[PDB]
């Protein structure tokens, strides 16, 4: 099963997963893939932040779905 | 398009509606990433 990522910038990004990849595994790959910072990017669906650590089954995440991706940001 | 709405529209595609998009970019000081950050945390 592959997912579409989408970034706040405009570019889209398919990576290929399988039933027990993890959150965090799928930060790592957009990492290797562009550069996006991992401490910053974060994963979301259906308007749901996935949580680090849980499966893709965890959020009924489907096939093809349609990813989200939001950096942290800083306001301190 | 606008950008005003632009960030509205795009967000309207996420899980949420325009206006709860709109509150939160106005705030965040119609920010994009700052908007979506506000559905994330911000409740």
């Amino acid at each position: 099963m592959q997912i579409f990522v989408k970034t706040l910038t405009g570019k889209t990004i398919t990576l290929e997963v399988e039933s027990s990849d993890t959150i965090d595994n799928v930060k790592s790959k957009i990492q290797d893939k562009e550069g996006i910072p991992p401490d910053q990017q974060r994963l979301i669906f259906a308007g749901k932040q996935l949580e680090d650590g849980r499966t893709l089954s965890d959020y009924n995440i489907q096939k093809e779905s349609t990813l989200h991706l939001v950096l942290r940001l800083r306001g301190g | 398009t606008t950008p005003k709405s632009l960030a509205v529209e795009e967000l309207s595609g996420m899980g949420f509606t325009e206006e709860e998009a709109h509150n939160a970019l106005e705030k965040c000081n119609w920010d994009l990433e700052a908007a979506t950050n506000f559905l994330l945390d911000s409740a």
